[PDB]
């Protein structure tokens, strides 16, 4: 009776808060924390995961929405707008009776009709470079500046078309985003193979490695000593004075094992023996072995070594010795690059060059984070477009045609479910409206123009976010993902039903 | 509508106990502050100046009933 | 004091009765719970909301406990009892106020329940046992409309074996049954279709070192809790002895000298089911030793490791009263529903053995019994007949809430149902729970177990008389 | 800037107050006075004249509605409901900017389309008794108890049919209605010609007289040879004696003229001439007049002379010295009815077969006023129906047809005026919705069934207010007036656009 009204008000408030974010031309919000550090972002997922919401059921909506749509690429803010509009439209009929179950039946029937419509509208144009360009641009211009997105589209699309050779979509490890703080943010490219965070204390050991062999195996040039005896150095410090010694024999054992490894699998000072340590190493043994042609470094994280297993090769055990070099692999180039003060090791052209890392040079922390999120979103969107193989006309093209199909589907359903279907259509109509409003033009001017021209066009058609003119998104380059639409519709219907079925609230 | 029903119910309950030969007597103080004892329902109701319009309707219906039947 | 205490009790009863009166049926509304920290949970189950809600009135606590204890007794119907009790107390409102003592009300309610039992036993259409077609019809009637819509076959077969592997012919003809001796194994892994039934209990534990014999053609399992007992077991020489003590390698060879295979670190949850499956007797006192020390156990055993973990397979038991229903799948989010569904199916089989009947669902049984009482009341006399009619009238609460949480107007539908039902002689017309329209239940294929209906009505009447018997609550605050 | 929210909320509240009044099964409302007087009524024509109206713009709406209804006086409640719904629907689109002027343009276009559509759904046939029975029933069941309308429709249709002169319409004073204080309602009959307000109940009065004649006198016992009446000049010696003999001769001097005037027409007053006086008459002259059948009475209202001038013929001028036989008006059959206390002069077969009077009879005014208002507006409606040559289907059948016409006229309009006409059409559905609500059935379900039936069938399906089912609304005789609908279409639009165009309320 009134719990429904409370939920409606909370959902409308959340929708109104998230109104001015949809679309590339939409403005962006900024997040402030108690510490003082601020984040500047526009993506709905991070906004809902970071906002401090007052109303409880609004927090419910945000949490469940993020949880469900983590599976698909994005569309979070569009989903929130559609569910808010659904609730408002249902309220305009509930306020005069209209028991929520009938509205639920109408919603489910409209969902079925919209699913069939989307199935028969989806366009299966064969994949090429140009379509990937268009998808990357559409998915990137909605998270970062215009020209920055234009620069980043080429990098992301080239990386993704490189990845696509496996004929199966895989992600996470195979694409790595490195972060650094060069002033020139315009520098953004891709590096094949691996890029290591940093190296060790080596004065011009190998540099241009060219051909190399990778064994790693967490070398022990600074093998752990026996420092821990009882708490700390007590009056009985002879343990931490002498027992801490005699472990240099481990370091010399590793040195000699690498010695015959190098002059067994190489036979010359060339062909850099690439090894890594998970902790620091002593410069003495390090440069003594590097002067023999061994590429030894230190202080690397795990993710790089697991990537080395699949992209370079070689086992990795901290406690080890010389063993079968069968696991060892080869690298085309292990050249090291330094920008200003910190060293980057470019492990590229290696065996299985499928693994590729992405390079950005953001000036400060928040721009770096926004760039990382934008490139991740673009990668996910293009991967989904690869997987479905059938892109769909965006810019509100599918939504308006879906609304028209639902309206023409009104007499098909009996009972009072027609009211639910009509409300569902009017709610799905929100997306082009929000696009036009965020762009700056009048709401209903653009909406009426688009509907009127789509009446005779037959083909799908969107909105140009530069003049308000209707535009055929198919021929321009605006594209969305089939799976995104599927998951959005399904989750939207589910959450709308769940909220509408509530009757009363009590404490606990 | 429930307020009108409550008013009529209270008015009926006031004079219900006087029904039949075993009606309780009533202490009737008129406008001019005079003692008066009786059990007739018409006498007290004609003295009862109720305020709710539904009570007015029911009492005037009773008055019309007394007009041509003389009792009940 | 006076009437005020009973009024407070029954008002607290009505509040928690109608807090969830909408929560039953195939179109149940979903309730809204928030704790005072911002945590939010969306619930559609009456037991869960009644558990999480906090109330202080003793009458409300008593009825919540009544519902909770009735939950394990029968399973389904855990909310209809609360609704019925609340409606009966709400109609007893009007008789408590007109100054009649609760004793006559209790007498009238007991007479009404006595008529209830007979009327239910009359109109219930008979149903046979273990026949596949109407058994699956029952499965659709009760188990479905939940998250096992696309996996009903596994629940069906598990229930079909379960109703046959817990048979107890103790004091009659299989009328005794239990729901806790079934060796259920809910192990995640693989497709959900990996579930299967195996005759006889099986144990998640086995010997640490399998350099030894476990399976023998005549497993004489003996329960047991120092080698003196080990070589005193030789009194009959059972092949396998189940105990709860650790066994060493030298102790294991001592067992081999004793022709026994003991086990270690096994809980009573396995031991009792082993005893039920094998039908043995436990004895350890030296003076208690006699010819009855050892009872023959199962008929076979097997050594097998399923899912990279060591199990004990007691297959082909002497008594098929504690068998194994293996269950493998993705996770447990589907199998709790399977457990409650198999419990319901075992109750259905048990009552069909007791009273092979299925009362019509969708309020048809409620309408039939209400019509029976409202026509029988016309003949009998006494001031006690007012509660007798009141309970029958208030029993109409199930169809009204069914129609209410469907969209359709309850009043017109209820009037059409009753007016049709009176002229109808033996029709038992009900209401569709999904569309809110009148339909004969035999056509719609919806039915309800007789035992659960009897339990619900009897428990509701008993709760009503219990809450109307209380004359004061003051013993402190 | 958007300060019209208060105006629109007041309009919505006014609509809510006037809701639950349409249809024969509407809910009656009771009006309490400051002094405690109670009035029972349902018609909005009087219901918009409450003791208080609260909000100012709500009072403005009532003022204009009761100013514009007087042309027809049959759709005040319908007009207010339509205004509330129009404003609410316009609010649904004004919330997102959308300056109201374009909404007014849409309203104008929708009004033009609706007036154009009115010309076809109307049916124009010849009207006779059985046809007017339906009109009287429809216009009367909505303002009186159901059973009483059954006897009053037949009592009014015959009257209006008999008093229809020609194509020229009726006059307001041509029909007069009289009441009494009978305990039982005892149906309602009809009397032709004039009815006396009050007369002299002297026992020698004549009741059954045929072929009579009438004359009116002002004063005959106060001033000699003068028509002025005032207190006797006791202080004046000549005046006191002159008026004492004027008490005797000022009547008889013209009484002899009256008796010779009637006796030359018929010996010894066979025709039985009748006379009426403004005030009382001398008892001796009263007896003298009653002996000859002249029948002297009193209390002649200022309108009776004019009414009998066109009804009983002649001129009932109060000037004395009649002389020539030209002021007398023939009375074909004068009958004196004295039901209970008051005596009434039934002048049958006078010099007019028109100007009848009703015999409405009932209890104390608390309901007699409602009965007289119901018969009054039923007479108004039947007058309009017999005036115009066309009638329209009722029970909201026409409203759904207009809604469908406006919806199918949507593409023909350009710009946001399409949204304006859509809002107007959606607001037009209030009549079936309020009818269903008042009848007790489900609001949206009844309209869903009605629209489903009307979609396939060109017949203007209506609503039956006993089962909540679609009904043809033509053969059932649920016809409503036509000119009322035509005027309502303009009168709703003008006030709607006027209120929607307001801005920045000022405290003058
Ligand atoms: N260049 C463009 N022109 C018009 N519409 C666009 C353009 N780029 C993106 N869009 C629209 O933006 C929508 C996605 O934006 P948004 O929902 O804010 O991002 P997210 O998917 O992260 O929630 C898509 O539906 C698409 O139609
Ligand atoms: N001796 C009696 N026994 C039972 N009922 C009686 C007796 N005398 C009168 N009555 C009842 O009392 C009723 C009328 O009493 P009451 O309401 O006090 O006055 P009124 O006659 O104005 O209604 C009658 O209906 C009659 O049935
Ligand atoms: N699909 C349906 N159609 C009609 N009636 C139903 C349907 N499903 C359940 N019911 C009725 O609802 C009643 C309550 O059952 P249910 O709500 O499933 O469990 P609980 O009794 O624990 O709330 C049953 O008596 C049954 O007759
Ligand atoms: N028998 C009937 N069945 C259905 N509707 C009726 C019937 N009689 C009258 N009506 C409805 O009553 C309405 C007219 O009453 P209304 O306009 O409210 O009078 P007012 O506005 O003067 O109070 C018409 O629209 C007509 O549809």
């Amino acid at each position: 009776q009134a719990a429904l009204a409370v939920n409606i008000s909370a959902a409308r408030g959340l929708q109104d808060v998230l109104r001015t974010n949809l679309g590339p031309k939409g403005t962006m919000k900024m997040l402030v924390s108690g510490a003082g550090d601020i984040k500047l972002t526009k993506d709905g997922n991070v906004l809902l995961h970071e906002m401090q919401i007052q109303h409880p059921t609004a927090s419910l909506i945000a949490k469940v929405a993020t949880a469900q749509d983590d599976i698909t690429g994005d569309g979070t803010t569009s989903n929130v707008l559609i569910i808010g509009e659904l609730l408002k439209q249902a309220d305009l009929y509930i306020s005069e009776g209209l028991h929520p179950r009938i509205i639920t039946e109408g919603f489910e029937a409209a969902k079925e009709k919209a699913l069939q419509f989307l199935e028969e509208v989806k366009v299966s144009r064969e994949m090429d470079r140009e379509t990937l360009i268009d998808v990357a641009r559409t998915s990137l211009r909605t998270k970062v500046h215009a020209e920055l997105a234009d620069v980043l589209t080429e990098a992301v699309v080239d990386s993704i078309l490189a990845i696509k050779k496996q004929d199966e979509p895989i992600d996470l490890f195979m694409i790595e985003i490195m972060e650094m703080k060069h002033k020139s943010e315009t520098d953004t490219s891709l590096i094949r193979g691996l890029v290591l965070d940093h190296g060790a204390r080596h004065p011009d050991m190998k540099k241009r490695v060219e051909d190399a062999y990778i064994l790693t195996c967490n070398v022990s040039l600074e093998y752990e000593k026996t420092e821990v005896n009882s708490g700390f150095f007590y009056k009985s410090a002879e343990e931490r004075e002498k027992l801490v010694k005699a472990e240099r024999k481990f370091i010399e054992d590793r040195v000699k094992k690498i010695i015959e490894l190098k002059r067994k699998v190489c036979g010359d000072s060339d062909k850099g023996f690439v090894v890594i340590n998970q902790k620091g190493i002593d410069p003495f043994s390090l440069d003594a072995l590097s002067k023999e042609g061994i590429v030894a470094l230190r202080r690397a994280k795990r993710r790089n070594m697991e990537r080395l297993t699949l992209a370079c090769g070689g086992v990795a055990l901290n406690s080890f010795d010389d063993l079968s070099p069968d696991c060892l692999g080869h690298a085309g180039l292990v050249y090291e690059y330094t920008l200003g003060e910190e060293k980057f090791t470019f492990i590229e052209k290696c065996n299985n060059p499928r693994s590729v890392t992405l390079l950005i040079k953001g000036p400060n922390k928040h721009t770096l984070t926004q760039i990382k999120d934008a490139v991740r979103d673009g990668l996910r969107a293009v991967k989904n477009a690869i997987d479905d193989g059938c892109v769909v006309p965006g810019a509100g093209a599918v939504e308006v045609a879906m609304a028209e199909a639902l309206i023409k589907h009104k007499p098909s359903v009996k009972g009072r479910a027609q009211l639910g279907v009509q409300a569902f259509a009017d709610a799905l109509l929100i997306i082009p409206k929000v696009l036009a409003q965020n762009s700056g033009f009048d709401l209903q001017e653009t909406l009426v123009k688009i509907q009127a021209e789509h009446s005779e066009s037959g083909q799908l058609v969107g909105v140009d976010l530069n003049t308000g003119e209707p535009m055929v998104a198919a021929e321009v380059g605006v594209w969305d993902n089939y799976c995104v639409k599927k998951q959005l519709l399904h989750s939207c219907t589910v959450i709308a039903t769940n909220i509408l079925l509530v009757d009363e609230i009590m404490r606990a | 509508v429930y307020r009108n029903i409550q008013a009529c119910k209270e008015l009926a309950q006031t004079t219900r106990t006087a029904y039949g030969p075993n009606g309780m007597n009533k202490m009737v103080i008129n406008h001019l502050e005079k003692l008066f004892v009786t059990n007739d329902a018409a006498t007290i109701l004609r003295e009862l100046e109720v305020q709710h319009p539904a009570a007015k309707m029911i009492v005037m219906a009773s008055h019309m009933q007394e007009q041509e039947v003389g009792d009940g | 004091s006076g009437r005020k205490v009973q009024s407070g009790n029954i008002n607290a009863a009505k509040t928690i009765a109608d807090i969830i009166r909408t929560c039953l049926g195939p179109k149940s509304m979903m309730k809204m719970l928030l704790d005072p920290m911002g945590g939010i949970v969306m619930t559609n189950d009456g037991n869960a909301i009644l558990r999480e809600i906090q109330v202080q009135h003793p009458a409300a606590k008593s009825m919540i406990e009544i519902s909770r204890t009735q939950d394990e007794e029968v399973g389904d119907g855990t909310t209809s009892v609360i609704i019925l009790a609340g409606e009966m107390l709400s109609v007893a409102e009007h008789f408590l106020e007109q100054q009649m003592h609760p004793t006559v009300v209790i007498s009238a309610y007991r007479k009404a329940l006595d008529d209830m039992i007979s009327t239910l036993k009359k109109i219930s259409i008979p149903v046979d046992i273990s026949d596949s077609d109407m058994m699956l019809n029952i499965i659709n009637s009760s188990i479905t409309t939940k998250a096992i819509s696309r996996w009903s076959s596994l629940a069906c077969n598990i229930a079909l074996d379960a109703v046959k592997m817990v048979q107890f012919e103790e004091n009659g003809r299989k009328e005794i049954d239990i729901k806790k001796y079934a060796r259920v194994e809910k192990i995640p892994g693989g497709i959900i279709e990996d579930s299967c039934v195996l005759r006889g209990v099986m144990i998640n534990k086995d010997v640490t070192h399998p350099r030894m014999r476990r399976y023998i053609k005549n497993p004489r399992i003996v329960l047991l809790d120092i080698q003196q007992l080990c070589e005193d077991i030789i009194q009959l020489k059972p092949d396998v002895v189940i105990t709860e003590k650790g066994i060493s390698d030298l102790a294991q060879h001592y067992l081999m000298r004793a022709n026994i295979t003991a086990i270690r670190r096994v809980r009573k949850t396995d031991n009792n089911r082993i005893a039920r499956a094998c039908g043995a007797r436990i004895v350890s006192r030296p003076e208690e030793l006699r010819e009855d020390d050892v009872g023959t156990g199962a008929g076979l055993l097997e050594i097998k490791k399923i899912g990279d973990e060591y199990f004990t397979f007691i297959t082909d038991c002497k008594d098929p009263k504690a068998c194994t229903i293996l269950l493998r799948g993705a996770s447990k989010e589907i199998l709790s529903e399977v457990e409650r569904n198999l419990q319901d199916a075992m109750q259905v089989c048990r009552n069909v053995l007791l009273d092979p009947q299925l009362v019509p669902g969708g309020g048809a049984s409620e309408m039939a019994v209400a019509h029976a009482l409202t026509e029988k009341s016309k003949a009998m006399t006494g001031v006690e007949q007012w509660p007798y009619r009141a309970v029958a009238q208030a029993l109409e609460v199930i169809p009204r809430t069914l129609i209410q949480n469907c969209g359709a107007s309850t009043i017109r539908l209820l009037t059409s149902l009753r007016a049709k039902h009176t002229q109808e002689n033996c029709e038992t017309w009900g209401v569709n729970g999904e569309t809110g329209t009148l339909v004969d239940m035999k056509e719609l294929g919806i039915w309800e177990p007789l035992a659960v209906k009897l339990q619900t009505y009897k428990t509701a009447v008993e709760t009503a008389v219990l809450l109307l018997r209380i004359d004061d609550i003051v013993s402190g605050h």
